[PDB]
């Protein structure tokens, strides 16, 4: 939601670390709860303990993606000392994609997720950095 | 916001007409006959300016007119006006058709010693003029002025500048 | 589209159910009549955005006539302060039926 | 709430009577279906009609005459429609 | 804020969830829709009564007559569904798949 | 974009559209509409198995007439809409001198740019 | 199913849409949607198979709960600033409930689970009338209440509608589910523009209705439900082949053909704001929803599937239907590229 | 036995809606909706509410639940309660009691609203002199003002009749 993505982008980036990883776990847990809610509403896994298993699995994988994304963002920002270039979030998205492939236990899915999550994380970084009004002016 | 102003009880005490609803309903038409010439100043005040705490002086005047009317009906004819309202009292909802004998008695009484012709049906109607003393008000809704008119686009119109001015399709 | 055969034929089929301050069957008012009359006469020939930025005061006045939010807030605070001081033990109050 | 007092007293009287009476022994047809829906629709039009006597005095009596006759005439049109189209039979 | 409005909107959300989640029946679902209709009726009628908004008192009676004939259409469709089957379950509608 | 003097009936063309010049006959757009009508008639003879380029000449002439008539009225509506758009635009230009200033046309004797040579 | 009764029911569908368009009062908007429902139920079940019965059941439940949600939003509107005018609302919660009601009414991607099912088990005339009129009439209401909508509602539902109506659609060999997923994609394309310039939305509505009428007329000329029947209609007559070719390629939105005027003008008056990532995402998904059109065309008129005989017997009997209006709608739907300044026909 | 009678009837109204929204057997659902309709009629009559609230009781509990229980009984019975229904009824009762407690011992309750927590004897009218029963004259429109309205309403009712007979095998 808006309040916790504002919690994520409130931190100077920069380093005010593990606040970043806590907010990224919050993002991943919320997204996994969304996906688990739809996937238990449209599948009905028969039975309820397996539904708890599927929800815990999806939320744990999405929270792990968020946590490792935030950790390697923090580490790349501390090492390179450059809060400007999106290559740190490129490394971040690739680390998140490789841990996604580690959880789903398929290496090609992990490589493709590395590539696309790195590109999208760099695009979100550049959208926040340069300033790209997504969805709306809504004026002319 | 701006707090309200209310008159205190140094002014809001007229001796009330402390008769009940039965006799006050029974004595209606003659109350409209002799009195209720100066009540329309009060009612015009109330309908022009929608503000009580303004027309209370004329409320005092109509209250003393009603009290003087009932004092006059107590002094003159008669005593069986008491009989008339205690005859219209116990008849449930007050029909004017049950106790009509004593209405004729009361009308003969009031024509003998006071006059006071009964108003015809439906002569307590027929929208009425009255002269006043206070002026007619502007902006009785205590609101601000009107913000802006809209600049009206008028005049004739020319053919358009180079047609569409889209990507192409010039004229 | 918002077609206006409604206005072209000259038939008042939908302009009487619509708003307050119209002609009621017996000529009677509403509860918040003059508030809407002033608000509509504020925002009549105005393009619905500077009507927001200019006719806002009378609109909030009409809303607080309609729901009576802040007046019930004030009454609620009066009763709660009444409760806390009568629990404290000051002036078992004779404002009702007396002074 | 005075009729609530009456209703509560009679409910308690009836309930005590029934509890004494019980604690002291000492397929489907479509022709059945259409009657209920036809009831439902004509009763809805009754609910449209029946505020007519509250309406019986107004300034425009001819508009009320016209629309009231249009209401009952449409009710008769629907009744005669299902009469002619052999619907409510057995 | 007229406190009864709070519990009636609460009752609306209750009847809405009763409409949306429903098991092995359609008559109960349509009956919860009828309850939601009653909720809208009562809520609009308390508004029109407290606001003295007299000329548009047609909203409750017209709302309820129109949604009543909606309920009549729904009952006819339920009878057709139970006619082409034995019962009227949410089950056995599994054909005509997505 | 909406009214723009919302007296505004349904009003396919006002009387004010008789002040702008009407579209000429054999303007290229109505000639294109006539060609589209002739292709419509050809393909209508092709839908049913009647022979093409024959046996439907009254339908050919009806299609050409109907499309040219309707396109004529739509072109008059197009001209009206663009004329009222330009009239409103120039009225707003004239009605507000503040927001639309005169820009200082500095000639290229004193306008500096970067160069960035491609070697 | 007497012709008088069909004329009456179609006239009531027309009357419901006119009452939706014409009124300045919310009760007639609700009555128009409701009468449109009550009349559009017996255009379905023109046959008597249980397919049409279950389809009308699903459509009735979703349509009716959308109508009740609409009435909830209107009663919240009168709980706030009290008048029954069709204008700017006075609650983000009321506009939220109302846009979700109209989203269930005409189909968005969390809501579209009734659309392919109800188009599967009905004939083609009922699908034609429900697609055209049920996606025409609430666009007027959104056009009237556009200045008071939270943007994330419309735009999230529109993005999601385009991508789900694209992705669902690469896996159906039925015709009606392909056309239903295409309807969902075009509802998304009309809805995403609505807060920016609604002339584009109404013009896209006109173009999509003409395209859908051409599509369903070319399926009414020869009774087909699967693509194998489309290949047999290659074999029986050659002009149906090239017109399925041209109308499928105009559903795809290719520039010399007249299905590109809706997309590209939307791109123009979308990107005269500062929204660029949203147009390129929407138009890459518009690249995506062309593939099932293209495999449809490869089935019909570009390759040639081997056909069963008795076409030898069908050749003696010409296609003697009447078309509603096939050639005029075809040439108006496909040859209308250079009349893009008929955009300004609309204000 | 106190002032909060509209609040108490609203609480038993929400009790009834939960009592049939927990998905019971449909005839028990019809019983719960009968109880809910009776107490909702009590609510709208306590706002007064003379005409329309009892008017609709003839329709809603006079012309609807009969057909509901009718087509309930003649279609299917499924003679067997279940723990999921009892659990949902307990959760509904707990939501009711929690909302009542946070209205009682607080000021305001937010879903996204500000409900002032006290039984609304206020706000209410200050006893205006009607003599014509406002809502009855309200419903005494539709006939001198309701030109288009009753035409489209009766039109939709006629179409409802022909739709019912067509679906149940026209002709
Ligand atoms: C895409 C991201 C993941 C890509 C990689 C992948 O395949 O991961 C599989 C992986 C599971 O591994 P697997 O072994 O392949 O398991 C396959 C499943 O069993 C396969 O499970 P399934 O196929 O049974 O899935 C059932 C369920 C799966 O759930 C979904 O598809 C729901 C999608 C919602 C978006 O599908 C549905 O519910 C389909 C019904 C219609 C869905 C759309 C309805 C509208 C969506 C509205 C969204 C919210 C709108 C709010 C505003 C209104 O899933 C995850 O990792 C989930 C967490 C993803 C976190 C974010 C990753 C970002 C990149
Ligand atoms: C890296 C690497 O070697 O990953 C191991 C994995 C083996 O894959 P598998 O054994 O199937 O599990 O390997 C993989 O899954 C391969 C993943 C894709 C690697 C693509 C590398 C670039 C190829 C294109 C180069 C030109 C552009
Ligand atoms: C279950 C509730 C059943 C209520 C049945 C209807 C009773 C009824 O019509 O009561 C009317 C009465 C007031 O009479 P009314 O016609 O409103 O006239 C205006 C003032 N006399 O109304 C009353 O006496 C008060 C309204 C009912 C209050 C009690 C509700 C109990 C539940």
């Amino acid at each position: 939601a808006k309040t916790l993505l504002h919690q994520y982008w409130d931190i100077p980036e920069g380093t005010e670390c593990h606040r970043k990883t806590y907010a990224a776990t919050s993002i991943g847990g919320a997204s996994g709860l969304v996906v688990s809610a739809y996937s238990v509403a449209l599948k009905t896994p028969t039975s309820f303990l397996e539904g708890v298993a599927r929800t815990g699995r999806y939320t744990f994988t999405a929270a792990a993606i968020g946590a490792i994304f935030g950790l390697t963002s923090c580490i790349s920002a501390q090492v390179r000392e450059k809060p400007d270039d999106p290559l740190n979030y490129l490394i971040g998205g690739c680390a998140g994609g490789l841990t996604l492939g580690a959880r789903t236990r398929s290496y090609g899915i992990g490589a493709a997720a590395c590539a696309y999550m790195g590109l999208t994380a760099a695009l979100v970084k550049m959208g926040q950095l340069e300033g790209w009004k997504v969805f709306a002016e809504p004026k002319v | 916001p701006g707090i309200v102003e209310l008159p205190s009880l140094e002014d809001l005490k007229v001796q009330e007409v402390k008769v009940s609803s039965s006799v006050l309903k029974a004595a209606a038409h003659h109350y409209g006959a002799q009195c209720d010439k100066p009540n329309k100043e009060f009612m015009l005040c109330r309908w022009e300016e929608k503000d009580p705490r303004r027309c209370l002086e004329e409320g005092k005047l109509v209250n003393q007119c009603a009290l003087e009317f009932f004092r006059q009906i107590k002094r003159h004819c008669a005593e069986p006006f008491t009989e008339y309202w205690t005859c219209i009292d116990y008849s449930g909802l007050q029909l004017f058709r049950r106790c009509r004998k004593e209405q004729a008695q009361f009308d003969k009484c009031v024509l003998d010693k006071l006059g006071w012709v009964r108003p015809d049906l439906g002569e307590l109607s027929k929208v009425t003029k009255v002269k006043t003393d206070r002026p007619l008000p502007e902006n009785p809704y205590h609101s601000r002025a009107r913000p802006e008119p809209n600049p009206e686009v008028e005049g004739d119109l020319k053919p358009a500048r180079h047609g569409s001015r889209l990507f192409f399709w010039t004229m | 589209p918002f077609f206006d055969v409604q206005k072209k034929l000259g038939v008042d089929l939908d302009h009487w159910m619509t708003i307050q301050s119209a002609e009621q069957p017996h000529r009677i008012p509403a509860r918040c009549h003059a508030f809407e009359k002033e608000w509509i006469e504020c925002a009549h020939g105005i393009g619905s955005i500077r009507a927001e930025k200019e006719c806002k005061i009378e609109f909030e006045d009409f809303r607080e006539c309609l729901l009576r939010q802040k007046t019930m807030k004030r009454l609620n605070a009066i009763k709660r302060q009444r409760d806390k001081l009568i629990k404290e033990g000051k002036y078992t109050p004779p404002p009702h039926h007396s002074g | 709430m005075n009729l609530m007092i009456t209703l509560l007293t009679n409910f308690t009287l009836a309930t005590l009577l029934v509890t004494i009476a019980f604690w002291l022994p000492q397929p489907f047809s479509m022709k059945f279906f259409l009657v209920a829906i036809t009831f439902l629709l004509f009763d809805l039009e009754i609910a449209l009609l029946l505020p007519l006597p509250w309406a019986s005095q107004t300034t425009n009596l001819n508009t009320m005459l016209t629309m009231a006759l249009l209401l009952i005439f449409l009710l008769a049109v629907s009744l005669a429609y299902e009469w002619t189209q052999k619907g409510l039979e057995w | 804020m007229s406190l009864v409005y709070m519990n009636i909107m609460m009752a609306f959300t209750v009847s809405l969830t009763g409409l949306l989640m429903y098991r092995s029946h359609l008559m109960s679902s349509l009956l919860c829709l009828e309850g939601m209709m009653l909720s809208l009726f009562i809520l609009a009628t308390l508004m029109i009564l407290n606001s003295h908004f007299t000329l548009a008192s047609m909203m409750p009676i017209i709302l309820l007559v129109f949604a009543a004939c909606e309920a009549a259409l729904g009952l006819s469709l339920l009878v057709m569904v139970s006619n082409t089957y034995g019962t009227d379950y949410v089950q056995n509608l599994n054909l005509l798949q997505c | 974009m909406t009214g723009r003097q919302a007296r505004a009936p349904l009003q396919f063309l006002p009387d004010e559209a008789r002040s702008l010049p009407p579209p000429k006959l054999t303007d290229p757009r109505l000639a294109y509409i006539g060609f589209l009508g002739y292709c419509s008639g050809l393909i209508d003879n092709a839908i049913r198995r009647r022979p093409v380029l024959s046996a439907g000449l009254h339908r050919q002439f009806l299609y050409i007439t109907s499309f040219v008539f309707v396109g004529y009225y739509l072109l008059k509506r197009q001209d009206y809409m663009y004329a009222v758009r330009d009239h409103d635009m120039f009225s707003y230009i004239k009605s507000h001198p503040e927001d639309f200033p005169e820009k200082d046309k500095k000639t290229y004797r004193e306008v500096f740019e970067e160069f960035h040579p491609v070697r | 199913m007497n012709p008088i009764i069909l004329i009456i029911i179609l006239m009531t569908v027309m009357l419901g849409t006119i009452i939706v368009m014409i009124s300045t009062h919310w009760l007639l908007i609700w009555i128009g949607f409701e009468m449109n429902m009550l009349a559009i139920i017996p255009i379905m079940m023109k046959k008597h198979n249980p397919r049409a019965t279950e389809a009308s059941t699903k459509y009735f439940l979703t349509q009716s709960t959308a109508s009740m949600l609409l009435m909830m939003a209107i009663i919240i509107n009168l709980m706030f600033s009290g008048q029954w005018t069709v204008m700017k609302l006075f609650n983000p919660m009321a506009s939220m409930l109302m846009t979700m009601a109209l989203a269930m009414k005409l189909g968005m991607a969390p809501f579209h689970f009734w659309v392919p099912e109800v188009t599967q088990g009905i004939p083609l005339s009922s699908g034609l009338i429900l697609l055209t009129w049920q996606k025409l009439a609430p666009m007027s209401v959104l056009y009237q209440i556009l200045p008071s909508i939270n943007l994330d509602l419309i735009l999230t539902l529109s993005i999601l509608s385009i991508t789900i109506g694209g992705w669902g659609g690469l896996n159906q060999t039925q015709l009606r589910k392909i056309m239903a997923y295409s309807s969902i994609a075009h509802m998304g394309w009309m809805t995403a523009v609505l807060l920016y310039n609604p002339t584009m939305t109404l013009l896209n509505l006109i173009i999509y209705i003409i395209m859908t009428s051409t599509m369903f007329t070319l399926f009414m000329a020869n009774s087909t439900t699967t693509t194998l029947s489309l290949s047999h209609t290659w074999n029986k007559a050659p002009i149906m082949t090239i017109l399925v070719l041209i109308t499928l390629l105009s559903m795809g939105g290719l520039p010399p053909l007249s299905g590109f005027m809706p997309k590209w003008m939307i791109i123009q008056e979308m990107t005269k704001n500062d929204s660029i990532i949203l147009p390129t995402l929407m138009a890459i998904t518009a690249l995506l929803n062309l593939y099932f059109y293209m495999r449809l065309t490869y089935s019909t008129a570009l390759t040639m599937f081997p056909s069963t005989n008795n076409m030898k017997m069908k050749w003696q009997f010409p296609t003697t239907k009447r078309m509603t209006l096939l050639p005029t709608m075809t040439v108006l739907s496909t040859m209308l590229l250079p009349l893009t300044p008929i955009l300004s026909i609309l204000e | 036995m106190m002032t909060y009678i509209v609040f108490i009837l609203s609480i038993i109204f929400v009790m009834g809606f939960v009592g049939f929204s927990s998905k019971p057997s449909p005839i028990y659902g019809g019983l719960g909706l009968i109880v809910s309709g009776g107490v909702g009629c009590g609510i709208v009559l306590n706002f007064g509410g003379s005409f329309l609230g009892l008017m609709v009781f003839l329709i809603y509990l006079g012309g609807m639940m009969v057909v509901f229980g009718y087509t309930t009984a003649m279609a299917t019975e499924q003679y067997p309660s279940n723990k999921v229904v009892l659990g949902t009824f307990i959760t509904g009762l707990l939501m009711e009691f929690l909302m009542v407690y946070y209205v009682l011992k607080d000021k305001e309750v937010e879903i996204v609203f500000k409900f002032n927590g006290m039984g609304d004897w206020v706000i209410y009218d200050t006893g205006d002199s009607g003599f014509f029963s406002e809502e009855a004259m309200g419903i005494a429109a539709l006939y001198s003002y309701g030109t288009w309205l009753v035409i489209v309403t009766g039109w939709s009712l006629l179409i409802g009749v022909v739709v019912i007979m067509e679906i149940t095998r026209g002709n």
